[PDB]
């Protein structure tokens, strides 16, 4: 019978996309989200006094919100999910135009320019995101090139007997003349306008010795990432602080979240002095304060400007001059792991305040060498060899309220949240994923040990129970609305 | 080999070039400093002091101006002088990124011996080597002549002479 | 359930090195690191598969899982005898299923 | 390629004329920042006076590829390249390009590997139940834009060599002048496969002195 | 108005101290102590860290009087991403968000075995797996930093906002979040392919010459340019009487 | 094959059946209310069997609570849980 009655039966397989969602909130129909409210709180509220999170992003160890959530409550990857962590960790790119003579649009290999299909990233990626996101062993070519198996230092030792003269600049030479004085001699060559440098008996020298340091593991954003993937130009990459492109990419994705895609549209609504920025950091730019510090001792070319990329409210600098370009508050807050609580605490009651319409909120970190090495100085974060001891892998290092937890563990990025008026956001149209019913900071106690948690916040809760015999009306929303 | 001084249109072109952080040739003549550093005023201000350091007298408010034909206004007064600028950034360079022992000396002598480059032929050849700092120091005395042949041909490719 | 434990301890039964730490831990007092048990039921169901091993091919494998599944089960119990009869414990009787 | 054609000055030709003045006579360099510029008023003249016209248009809302549902693209692909009058698509190579289209909707809208609800484009014969059939399967491709991936997959689709030229034009880019020019001959013969019937869409061929 | 509707709708219980300030926080919606489901705890992995945040959290609820029976469910998201300081309160208000609007409570995987001295605290359950739940009404996020930096914030189920509203300023809202959602969608899909989502901006909205106009005008406000196509300030816009 | 494997630092403990017990009947709670357990799936039964083997007076209050505070109008599942709740109490009460 031929090919022909087995090829009108041949039937065609569909094989996904992935169709990736920006996952705004679900508006219910007005009976039914009328339900959940009481029928009195209908112009109860001051609507510009509600403060609501209109968008948010991170950028951390799991890739974006999105990526970071499948991980979190389903333990895996969607299609959407894992073509996302493929492109952001940068497995794949797109092509459109002439690919091996045919046309071709869709993913490539970002390495071969290989066509890759949807259905096969998690075949032929799947294993290789995994492996190179969330908690996992510091990858040196992420930290400039620091290896804390091999962690650098240096000892001074006083020379016993008289170095070999080595040839230095004039420049040079007289500086290690003046810094060790008669324990140097310096002299021209004649020939070439050169100096030799003989290192006498007694003079300091320094020489490298490297320690074996025990903690070995971080949350570290997947291998790959890239400011560039983004959209972020060079010459950005090149002046500011890493920590700052976590932040600059954070706050676009972010607006995106609240379907801002130009922020200058925000001016439509508000004025430019009614835009915030209340995001800050613990430590801020600690690759700067490397650099001023350390590499500047070395004589090692950092750029001159590096003192302004280290401060704290820099990163929300960059964020205005790059993006925003408001005039509104600007209140970088330093609460080292509570930075982000007060951040929505202060953006809150700039609100309120009447000072701004919309905020920026949120907080930023970084991991790098030296910070690493002072949690561990303070035994505040986990000995990974003494995890290693107890068989734990990296992926089950970090144990939250378990039997077991032996200190935190550290990671890097940034989460940041766009807040505004409930009136503004209702007149804007942006999504609007929660409220903000409450923000507050407290300090503990007396006390002689900084690291030390307390139990300050407890007064979020204070109420007098000394007279509660019959109920107050103003707990009675019938009540309130009536005088209203 | 001819012996020639060291060109302004050259030695501005390597100093502006080491400064913003870039290759010799992404960087266009005919295109002026406050175009290339628009945005930062104090990079501008620092590329400024540097000519001044470098060649002494400069004009009045250069920066507007393109470095093409501020090749030629310095050029008038200067006369193949390394200046205070180059030669700190070269010694740097040598100091910094070379195998160990490889310093200025055997560095032009070998410049002398294999490519028989004078003077100030060898000058121009270290300042396009300034251009492409190695970013690491270099491991091997191999590395460091594989380093000076490349650069070599790449001066010899720019000022127009045959090896 | 109420009053259930599980300790789950990583374990190679072919070694007999492992067979004697894995009693010591589980007998010895939790001031020196054990569990402070003495046990009433051991259940050594541990074995490793051979296919396709007639007599002629009977090597290494075979010999090393006849120690797991015989000469270490011997050992097992050897050693939960020695330490229960250190303890004078004569009135528990651990049940080898 | 430049060659004088002496044509009837219909609305179609006259557009024709004045782009030929206007836009394609401007140097590579200025093409592109022109369009823009006059963006707004090319796609009115196309829509109005050629026979070609601007395929992203909803009930006369000049909109553009990327802010159309997928829905808006099958059911305008059917307006443009279906004639109702004859049951039947005008080229199979135009039922080819739809059919291709809706499989793109299902693979974008899927979840998991499933069968085509289009098994083979014979079922576009009949193509208002062909489209219920596809966004009854998929009803979120009635509601979403197009994806950036599958707008530069159709204008890949429209450049294809093996088919007839696509009766619309997609985009303003460098290829303008190509989309607008290519395949002018046939609607003169073929009005029902024009947009309004209208004659005055077309470019006919005629002397100035024969004419008379 | 809006200072009555402030009054006795938004800031009742800020003179009042029989209400504290998370009871008021929920009653000002008709929440309940009860209705905080989730508490996504700092949880560090620290053994002072998270035995404190448990106690601190339990007596919160036990002075509010939290119905015996009703814990809330912490979450511990640092198990996942690690501990990254800053941003560490950011990453659990995002992923508070998340749990308000899908309902799902994730699960502390690696809470292998949770640590009996925890047990005391009656009001914290620590579910080592994912719960789809039938909603969460409000979350508590807490944070403590170093140097006594303790943080509380409470976000509310969006879905109570809307109950504020007419039904014509809600179906008006509708349609403007599903276009501007669609937008969002194609902006997002052409940046990534392209890898142009974040885009700097060359120029503020204003020229340096109506820099000071536009500041001085509280009512100053962009419009789309017609060149251009991008949103600036006009100098018709500025100081206009209308 | 006789390399040692064992170490006492490697040992992991699991006995915190007091909060497993309210995770379980929560767990439960939610399945029977999305239909993902009916009333005739044996997996309802097993799940309480092993709910009224951690039976303790905060597991009973767990449950008096969650279950006590069902709408059971809301649909025919809450109708379902609310019912099969109010006997698992009662179970857990007789085996405390």
């Amino acid at each position: 019978n031929g090919n022909s009655a087995d090829a009108a039966y041949a039937q065609v397989e569909i094989q996904p996309r992935a169709n990736i969602q920006l996952d705004f909130p679900e508006l219910k129909p007005y009976k039914q989200v009328k339900q959940i409210a009481p029928a009195e709180l209908e112009g109860l509220l001051d609507l510009e006094r509600v403060i609501v999170v209109t968008g948010f992003a991170e950028v951390g160890p799991w890739g974006s919100a999105r990526t970071r959530w499948e991980m979190e409550a389903f333990g895996e990857f969607s299609l959407e999910g894992c073509v996302e962590m493929a492109w952001i960790m940068g497995f794949i790119s797109y092509h459109n135009g002439n690919l091996k003579g045919r046309p071709y649009t869709g993913w490539v290999d970002s390495k071969t320019k290989e066509p890759v299909d949807d259905k096969d990233v998690k075949a032929k990626y799947e294993t290789s995101i995994l492996e190179h996101s969330g908690i996992r062993l510091i990858e040196p070519e992420l930290f400039n090139g620091y290896n804390p198996e091999k962690k650098e230092m240096i000892q001074e030792v006083i020379v016993e007997e008289d170095l070999e003269p080595f040839e230095a600049s004039k420049e040079t030479a007289e500086q290690f003349k003046h810094q060790h004085g008669d324990k140097v001699d310096i002299f021209e060559i004649p020939e070439t306008g050169e100096y030799s440098v003989k290192l006498l008996k007694g003079a300091t020298l320094y020489i490298p010795k490297a320690l074996r340091f025990d903690r070995l593991v971080a949350g570290q954003i997947p291998t790959g990432w890239n400011a560039k993937t983004y959209g972020i130009s060079d010459d950005i990459i090149s002046q500011v602080d890493p920590i700052t492109l976590f932040v600059l990419v954070s706050v676009v994705e972010a607006f995106i979240a609240s379907g801002i895609t130009d922020p200058y549209e925000m001016y439509k609504y508000v004025h430019v002095s009614e835009v915030g920025n209340c995001s800050g950091s613990g430590m801020g730019g600690v690759s700067a304060l490397r650099g001023m510090f350390k590499d500047r001792f070395k004589d090692e070319p950092v750029q001159n400007d590096i003192l302004q990329e280290s401060f704290i409210n820099t990163m929300s600098a960059w964020v205005n001059m790059l993006l925003i370009s408001s005039s509104g508050p600007i209140k970088t807050p330093v609460g080292a792991c509570a930075t982000s609580v007060e951040s929505v605490d202060i953006g809150v009651e700039t609100i309120l305040s009447g000072k701004a319409r919309i905020c920026i909120v949120g907080g930023y970190d970084d991991f790098q060498e030296e910070g690493s090495f002072e949690f561990g100085n303070m035994k505040a974060t986990s000995n990974t060899l003494e995890e290693f001891e107890h068989g734990r892998t990296p992926a089950e290092m970090s144990r939250p309220a378990t039997t077991t937890r032996n200190g935190f563990m550290e990671a890097q990025g940034a989460g940041i949240q766009i807040i505004m008026q409930a009136d503004l956001a209702l007149k804007m149209g942006v999504p609007i994923y929660g409220i903000v019913a409450m923000a507050a900071t407290a300090t503990d106690k007396i006390g002689r040990s900084v690291p030390a948690p307390g139990k300050g916040i407890l007064t979020t809760a204070r109420e007098h129970h000394s007279s509660v015999k019959y109920a107050s009306p103003n707990l009675n929303m019938k009540y309130r609305k009536r005088q209203l | 080999i001819a012996d020639e001084p060291v060109k302004a249109s050259l030695l501005l072109h390597v100093l502006v070039a080491h400064k913003l952080k870039k290759s010799l040739d992404s960087i266009p003549m005919s295109k002026t400093i406050k175009d290339l550093v628009g945005g930062k005023s104090t990079v501008q201000n620092e590329i400024l002091g540097d000519l001044g350091k470098e060649f002494g007298t400069t004009p009045e408010k250069p920066e507007e101006t393109p470095l093409e034909e501020l090749a030629e206004t310095f050029q008038d007064t200067f006369s193949g002088a390394l200046g205070k600028q180059s030669s700190s950034l070269l010694s740097r360079l040598i100091s910094s990124k070379m195998p160990g022992g490889f310093t200025i000396t055997v560095a032009r002598k070998y410049l002398q011996t294999r490519w028989g480059l004078p003077s100030g032929r060898q000058d121009g050849v270290l300042l396009v080597a300034l251009s492409n700092e190695p970013a690491a120091r270099l491991g091997s005395e191999a590395d460091a002549k594989a380093f000076l042949d490349s650069m070599a041909q790449k001066y010899a490719s720019i000022v127009g002479v045959d090896l | 359930a109420k009053g259930s434990t599980l300790i789950v301890v990583p374990f190679n039964q072919g070694s007999k090195q492992d067979v004697e730490a894995l009693i010591e831990f589980i007998y010895d007092t939790e001031k020196n690191g054990g569990l402070g048990w003495d046990l009433d039921a051991i259940i050594p169901f541990a074995a490793i598969p051979e296919q396709g091993i007639e007599l002629e091919h009977i090597d290494s494998k075979s010999e090393f899982a006849h120690r797991i599944m015989l000469t270490n089960i011997l050992r097992m119990m050897g050693c939960v005898k020695k330490q229960k009869s250190a303890r004078g414990i004569e009135t528990r009787p651990a049940q080898v299923i | 390629m430049g060659e004088p054609i002496h044509k009837i000055a219909t609305r179609g030709v006259m557009l024709w004329k004045e782009f030929d003045e206007t836009i394609f006579n401007l140097p590579k360099n200025k093409l592109v920042p022109t369009l823009e510029a006059k963006r707004d008023y090319i796609i009115s003249r196309l829509n109005a006076d050629f026979q070609k016209p601007w395929f992203a248009t909803v009930n006369g809302q000049a909109r553009d590829l990327a802010t159309m549902t997928y829905e808006e693209v099958a059911k305008r692909l059917v307006e443009l390249m279906f004639i109702r009058s004859t049951n039947s698509w005008f080229d199979v190579t135009w039922r080819t390009f739809t059919g291709d289209f809706l499989r793109r909707v299902e693979e974008r809208f899927t979840k998991s590997k499933t069968l085509s609800l289009i098994q083979s484009y014979s079922l576009l014969d009949k193509p208002d139940e062909a489209i219920e059939k596809v966004f009854n399967a998929y009803p979120a491709a009635r509601e979403q834009f197009l994806n950036a991936q599958d707008i530069d997959h159709f204008l890949s689709m429209c450049q294809n060599p093996m088919q007839k030229p696509v009766p619309f034009v997609p985009v303003l880019d460098r290829r303008f002048e190509i989309f607008f020019k290519k395949d002018s001959l046939w609607q003169s013969e073929h009005l029902e496969a024009v947009v309004d019937q209208d004659v005055q869409r077309t470019c006919i061929l005629h002397g100035p002195v024969a004419a008379q | 108005l809006r200072a009555a509707q402030q009054q006795w709708g938004n800031d009742f219980y800020k003179r009042d101290p029989r209400i504290a300030p998370l009871r008021g926080a929920l009653a000002t919606y008709g929440l309940t102590i009860d209705d905080l489901g989730v508490a996504s705890f700092h949880g560090t992995s620290t053994k002072a860290n998270d035995k404190n945040e448990s106690a601190t959290i339990n007596e919160m609820m036990k002075h509010l009087g939290r119905s015996e029976g009703n814990p809330v469910i912490g979450v511990f998201q640092k198990f996942l991403t690690g501990h990254p300081k800053g941003a560490a309160g950011a990453w659990m208000m995002n992923g508070a968000l998340q749990i308000l609007n899908s309902g799902i409570i994730p699960g502390n995987r690696n809470a292998d075995n949770v640590d009996k001295i925890l047990e005391q605290f009656e009001y914290v359950l620590y579910p080592s797996k994912t719960l789809k739940t039938d909603g969460v009404r409000a979350v508590s996020i807490t944070s403590f930093g170093f140097g006594q930096k303790g943080g509380q914030a409470i976000v509310v189920h969006p879905d109570y906002l809307y109950g504020a509203i007419t039904e014509d300023r809600y179906n008006e809202y509708v349609a403007k979040v599903s276009a501007r959602e669609k937008s969002a969608y194609k902006f997002f899909h052409n940046g990534m392919i392209y890898n142009k989502l974040f885009v700097s901006k060359e120029h503020a909205p204003y020229t340096d010459e109506l820099e000071e106009d536009v500041y001085l005008d509280p009512l100053a406000r962009v419009s789309k340019d017609k060149k251009s196509g991008s949103l600036t300030f006009n100098s018709k816009n500025i100081q206009s009487k209308d | 094959g006789v390399a040692t494997s064992f170490s006492r630092k490697k040992a992991r403990t699991f006995d915190s059946s007091w909060n497993w017990a309210k995770q379980s009947l929560l767990s439960l709670y939610f399945e029977i209310i999305h239909g993902v357990l009916k009333n005739v799936d044996r997996e309802v039964v097993s799940e309480a069997i092993n709910i009224m083997n951690r039976s303790n007076d905060a597991l009973i209050k767990f449950m008096e609570y969650h279950i006590s505070n069902t709408d059971e109008t809301k649909g025919e599942n809450y109708q379902l849980v609310k019912t099969l709740g109010e006997q698992l109490i009662e179970n857990c009460k007789q085996v405390l």
